């Protein structure tokens, strides 16, 4: 799964965790996720 | 206390149920001992411990 969001949304994409993207924008499930790859990616915008 | 034996049983099994019923409201080191609590104010995740 591929998407872009700030460095406060790295740690907001974690199981069980709650937050505002992961309220509504993604949610990770009650279950192993197999990895989470967090880079910065500004000079790419 | 003349039938002593047999009001002896009566009163071990009143106590065995009754000890048993108040294991109930023993906390056994969560938040609380009443599971709806416990369930109402916490995430599932951090609950499930």
């Amino acid at each position: 799964d591929s998407f872009v969001i700030r460095g406060d949304e790295v740690r907001q994409i974690a199981p069980g965790q709650t937050g505002k993207i992961a309220d509504y924008n993604y949610k990770l499930p009650d279950d192993f996720t197999g990895c989470v790859i967090a880079w910065n990616s500004n000079n790419l915008d | 206390s003349a039938l002593g034996k047999l009001q002896d049983v009566v009163n071990q099994n009143a106590q065995a149920l009754n000890t048993l019923v108040k294991q109930l409201s023993s906390n056994f080191g969560a938040i609380s001992s009443v599971l709806n609590d416990i369930l109402s104010r916490l995430d599932p995740p951090e609950a499930e411990v």
